[PDB]
C-alpha cells in the first residue's frame, strides 16, 4: 500500500514569499484595497535656482 | 516679492562704487526669485534699436538694498500700482513733479560700468520723461527708415 506523503505549506520555502491570512468573510466583500504613503527625501541647494 | 541676486567675490574698490548703484534699473529675463548677476549682463554702446527692442521682451526691476555677498532688487511692474519707491534720475534732462518716466537705453555708448573684477560691464540706462523720450525715439526710427 502506497501512503500519501503529506506537506503543508508552511514548511516549504516559499513561505518567507508571502504573509498570508486566515480571512473567513473573504466571499462577503466588494472591491477591497489598501492605501499607501511615502515621502522622498530631499536634499538642500546653494542654488539661485 | 524681492528678487535676490548674488556676486562672486569682487574688488574691494569696485563695491564702493557699485554700492553707487542704488536707482538705476536692470532687466531680467525671468523672475525667478534667487538669481544671479551673471545672467543679467549687457555688452558696451551698439545698435540702439536692438536694445531698445529688448526693453519690451525683458521686464525691469529696481534695487534698493546692495551688500558685498547679494543684492536684494524689486520686480518693477507684473502685478502692482502702488509700490511708491525711488528711483535716482540718470538722465540728461530735469524731471518736474507728475512726469510719466521712461526708460531709454544709453547714447554713444560713453557711459557704462566696466567691472573687471568678472569682466562683465552692465549698462544702465537713462530715465527721460515721456515727452522727450517721444522724440528721441520718433529722430532714430526716422533715420533708420531713412537708410532704406
Amino acid at each position: 500500500c502506497s501512503t500519501l506523503s503529506l506537506v503543508r505549506f508552511l514548511e516549504l520555502g516559499l513561505s518567507v514569499a508571502c504573509v498570508c491570512t486566515k480571512f473567513p468573510e473573504l466571499s462577503y466583500v466588494a472591491e477591497g484595497t489598501i492605501q499607501f504613503e511615502v515621502q522622498q527625501p530631499m536634499i538642500a541647494r546653494d542654488g539661485p535656482h | 516679492m524681492e528678487v535676490d541676486i548674488a556676486l562672486p567675490t569682487l574688488s574691494p574698490g569696485d563695491l564702493s562704487a557699485l554700492q553707487r548703484c542704488e536707482g538705476r534699473v536692470v532687466f531680467l529675463e525671468t523672475l525667478r526669485r534667487h538669481a544671479t548677476l551673471r545672467e543679467v549682463a549687457l555688452p558696451c554702446g551698439g545698435d540702439v534699436l536692438a536694445a531698445m527692442a529688448a526693453y519690451r521682451r525683458r521686464f525691469a526691476a529696481v534695487i534698493t538694498r546692495v551688500t558685498p555677498h547679494r543684492m536684494l532688487a524689486t520686480p518693477l511692474g507684473v502685478g502692482g500700482r502702488g509700490q511708491s519707491l525711488v528711483l535716482q534720475n540718470t538722465g540728461p534732462f530735469d524731471l518736474t513733479n507728475g512726469d510719466h518716466v521712461c526708460l531709454v537705453p544709453p547714447l554713444l555708448g560713453d557711459e557704462c560700468l566696466r567691472l573687471t573684477s568678472a569682466n562683465l560691464e552692465l549698462r544702465f540706462p537713462m530715465t527721460l520723461p515721456l515727452a522727450q523720450a517721444r522724440e528721441l525715439t520718433a529722430r532714430v526710427v526716422a533715420r533708420a527708415a531713412e537708410t532704406l
